[PDB]
């Protein structure tokens, strides 16, 4: 039941609770170890030890050093940690603020932990390692590789926390090897040089965000990157992505993004609001996708893009802009405009674009290759129950229209076929 | 006059040339690739070893006369009096790829002892002599080549001419393996785009395989470099998108372009990556005679002079053959996989889904040992 300060020389293990199956409830004070590979508050053991580190400063500093890093074996449930205040600050080549190994269990309320090392993540969670966190202000720097890094079936839930990574190749929130992350109130930020705000990739991991202004900058840095079967599902987020070569949301092979009612604004040089590659996005009740740059905002390539009750916008260069075998499907008023001619560009003339429009959609733009092409191309179109194209094509193959279908053509257009109904 | 016995140049220039030798090798590899892409069929994956062709042609040169000497010298893009090249070539000989180059001739044909001894000293081999007849001679050719390449090259040469005064021969197969073992299980069927049709092809996958990747705008291509054993690097050039046809990249490839690409690559770093790539297995037999014709060279066809090699007034290559074998799979040099304590966070995802141009490279001497292209990865 420690209550006061505990300094330390350049020697590790300022406070460790390895075994004896007890609780510490350190009330407050300060630990300022500075050894090499020293750790202020290791709690695990070689081979239940609940602690409560109430407000207290752990400003260690040393190569390989790390603040409280309780780790426990797979068996026997786990160990409980609970913090508050505790401005844990580290500065070391690989110093972790919170590394939580097998079956760990922690709950945080006002952590506000900082690091400045070389490849030092703020909180890394290994196997097991369920985490509940509020008011986190973790901010990383240096040439590291990630802020909160969740791995191998970990389960973390952040509320009202903010993550501000810095330094080149730094990821805001990196989840992979299975996860159940849930962010609510988070405002993950970032600095450029290939610094995706949120990277999720297992084909088993799943992130569910809520009103979290994922924001990047600098060189190519996907705001949200879903890889190898990852699964994001947003709720009123703001994926501002002002950065050269950036991407509002990059959904890669086997991945699936359930974006819903969230602004996804990409800005800067060649960058797409949403790049779906051999995956399946679904913008349900969304609110926007902008490009404003060189590239289009809705780049499909073998992807099942499904807008619904949202505006995909070619504000800068182009709208959908498929190049591949897409399966686009607008409905319920998807104002896929481009503030320009040629809403749905497509570089490949024969890109099999099984486009669609249903029940309220408005395609307010043209279709066009990157050149002039009179050949036969693999592009379709459909409309019904209010679907309304409002543009010129010059490049479509079949434009079959169903009941309530309204093409409302505007100018010269060579079309390989039509079917009115 | 015939060229005098070679002088073993001082070790001073033994390494003062390796730069010039590497640049000449790269230029020759580009030229020979263009010739091959000419001769072969359009959508036909091919592989060849500019290293081995260069070595065999250097053998010929050492046995060359004067006019053909100069012609082949220009073809290989060598400086005049590039003597140490011979010894220089020996320095380039790497342990990762096993080569077999040889010269056969009719027992009637006479071979100057000077050339025999010099070649034995440098190239550690001497012109084999054929039997009195030919058919059994072809049998012997095939058997010798097969048993001197660990049986990898089974049936090297078949269409041997009825009359054969002289023959060159060469064949090489890569022996180095992946410096980082690929998982077998990760191999999966995936979509490959040879044309509009999309095929399901096997491909191995690595979660965090250390690649060296970037984009060269001029050629409008993505270049990815992978590591091997024996200090070897597999460079793969893929079109930027699914639209850019590989013919486009091949034609757009120029000496300076390729040199800049390779240098910028070598200065790069091996950032982790989610890597997907199809199992590469390319075999290629081919008659060099057509290629030699299509490189402005003709002495192999007309008015061949090889005093340094023989004395026959009627001199000609009856049939010069080449064979190359490449096979890469999950058989890496070592399972480099790591444990949970890693924070790697794979950065840039790399996957080849269309016919690519691949060069295997030394990076210890900066010359392309192998070169070719893959269209049908099966």
């Amino acid at each position: 039941g420690d209550v006061a300060i505990a300094t330390t020389k350049a020697s590790e293990h300022g406070i460790n609770v390895t075994g004896r199956t007890a609780e510490v409830r350190v009330t407050g004070g300060t630990i300022r170890t500075s050894g090499n590979q020293a750790q202020g508050l290791r709690v695990g053991t070689e081979n239940v030890a609940s602690v409560f580190l109430q407000n207290l400063i752990i400003e260690t500093s040393g190569t390989g050093a790390l603040g409280v890093s309780v780790h426990e074996p797979q068996g026997g449930g786990g160990t409980r940690l609970s913090m508050s205040g505790t401005t844990v600050r580290t500065r070391g080549d690989d110093s972790f603020a919170l590394q939580l190994s097998g079956p760990a269990s922690a709950t945080l309320n006002d952590v506000a932990l900082e690091t400045a090392g070389q490849q030092a993540p703020a909180v890394v969670l290994w196997q097991g390692a369920q985490l509940n966190a509020q008011g986190l202000v973790v901010q990383v720097n240096g040439a590291g590789v990630s802020a909160i890094h969740a791995q191998d079936a970990g389960s973390f839930t952040l509320s009202g926390s903010d993550i501000t990574a810095r330094g080149l190749e730094v990821v805001g929130i990196y989840v992979q090897e299975g996860m159940q992350g849930t962010l609510t109130g988070t405002r993950v930020t970032t600095q450029g040089d290939t610094a995706p705000a949120l990277q999720v990739e297992d084909a088993g991991t799943h992130v569910s965000m809520n009103g979290g202004a994922l924001s990047t900058s600098g060189a190519n840095s996907p705001a949200a990157w879903l890889l190898a079967g990852g699964s994001a599902q947003f709720r009123d987020t703001v994926l501002r992505t002002v950065g050269e070569a950036s991407h509002g949301v990059d959904v890669a092979a086997h991945s699936e993004v359930e974006l819903a009612h969230a602004q996804v604004r990409a800005d800067g040089q060649g960058a797409h609001g949403l790049v779906v590659t051999r995956s399946s996005a679904m913008v349900r009740a969304g609110s926007l996708v902008e490009s404003t740059g060189d590239g289009a905002a809705a780049l499909l390539e073998s992807g099942h893009l499904t807008v619904d009750g949202s505006v995909v916008h070619g504000h800068g260069a182009a709208g959908l802009e498929v190049d591949g075998e897409s399966n686009v499907s607008l409905l319920n008023g998807a104002r896929l405009s481009s503030d320009q001619p040629t809403a749905i560009r497509l570089i490949d003339p024969r890109s099999v674009l099984n486009l669609d429009i249903k029940d309220r959609a408005q395609l307010l733009g043209d279709i066009a290759p990157e050149a002039q092409q009179p050949e036969q191309a693999r592009v379709r179109v459909a409309l019904a129950d209010g679907g309304t194209w409002a543009g010129r094509t010059d490049g479509v193959h079949t434009v079959r229209l169903l009941d309530r279908g309204v093409w409302t053509v505007t100018g010269d257009s060579r079309v390989a076929e039509v079917k009115l109904e | 006059f015939c060229p005098g016995p070679v002088t073993l140049c001082s070790d001073l220039e033994s390494h003062s040339t390796e730069a010039v030798l590497g640049d000449a090798l790269v230029d020759f590899s580009l030229k020979l690739y263009h010739a091959f892409s000419a001769m072969k069929k359009v959508e036909t994956n091919m592989a060849f070893s500019p290293f081995s062709i260069a070595s065999l042609l250097t053998q010929v040169l050492l046995g060359a006369g004067e006019n053909t000497k100069t012609n082949l010298e220009s073809i290989l893009s060598y400086p005049k009096d590039f003597t140490c090249v011979h010894q220089a070539l020996k320095g380039f000989t790497t342990k990762g790829v096993t080569s077999v180059s040889q010269i056969f001739h009719s027992p009637d044909l006479a071979i100057r002892d000077t050339f025999v001894n010099a070649s034995r000293t440098l190239y550690s081999s001497s012109p084999r002599v054929l039997s009195n007849n030919s058919d059994a001679n072809l049998e012997l050719i095939n058997t010798w080549v097969a048993k001197n390449t660990n049986n990898k090259i089974s049936r090297l040469l078949d269409s041997l001419p009825s009359d054969t005064r002289l023959v060159l021969l060469n064949a090489i197969y890569l022996s180095a393996k992946w410096k980082t073992t690929f998982d077998p299980k990760k191999t999966r069927m995936e979509p490959f785009h040879f044309k509009n049709s999309v095929i399901k092809v096997p491909m191995m996958n690595s979660k965090k395989y250390p690649v060296a990747h970037f984009i060269d705008q001029t050629l409008k291509a993505k270049v990815g470099q992978l590591q091997l054993s024996h200090n070897l690097s597999l460079v793969i050039l893929v079109p930027q998108n699914l639209k850019h046809r590989l013919e486009d990249m091949e034609q757009a490839l120029s000496p300076s372009v390729f040199k800049a690409i390779m240098e910028k690559l070598e200065m790069s770093k091996f950032q982790p990556t989610l890597l997907t790539l199809p199992r590469i297995k390319v075999t290629t037999s081919q008659d060099m005679l057509s290629i030699m014709e299509k490189l402005e060279f003709f002495d192999f066809s007309y008015d061949l002079n090889l005093c340094g090699l023989t004395e026959d007034p009627d001199l000609q290559v009856s049939a010069m053959q080449h064979q190359t074998v490449l096979e890469l799979t999950e058989t890496g040099v070592e399972a480099a996989a790591a444990s949970a304590i890693s924070v790697a966070r794979t950065l840039l995802v790399f996957e080849v889904q269309q016919p690519f141009l691949f060069v295997l490279w030394d990076q210890q001497h900066k010359f392309p040992v192998f070169m070719g292209r893959v269209y049908d990865p099966r």
